[PDB]
């Protein structure tokens, strides 16, 4: 008998990983889009 | 809606306006210290006929 698989990996670091959200799209609009900056939040188109 | 103008500069400069009237009006008339409270008997005038 010799030294255990979970005795063993009680001295092992596990790799975490950051949080995984499902709901993540490649969100293709915004990324298709042209986008103008509004220099005080008004924007008049005549 | 901070251009061309500051919102925050501009609300400030005007609480601070209204903060110093406040101050002038009681460094004249404040109860505690104030011109007007802290004038020593016979420091005080009366007029003679009502019109200065």
């Amino acid at each position: 008998l010799a030294l255990r698989d979970v005795a063993a990996r009680q001295l092992a670091n596990a790799t975490k990983t950051v949080p995984q959200l499902r709901t993540i799209t490649p969100r293709w609009l915004v990324r298709l889009l042209h986008w103008t900056p509004v220099e005080a939040g008004i924007y008049r188109v005549n | 809606y901070s251009n061309p103008h500051d919102q925050i500069r501009e609300q400030l400069r005007l609480t601070i306006e209204i903060m110093k009237e406040r101050q002038e009006s009681e460094l004249i008339n404040s109860r505690e210290y104030g011109l007007l409270n802290n004038v020593a008997p016979g420091q005080l005038v009366h007029t003679r006929n009502g019109a200065p």
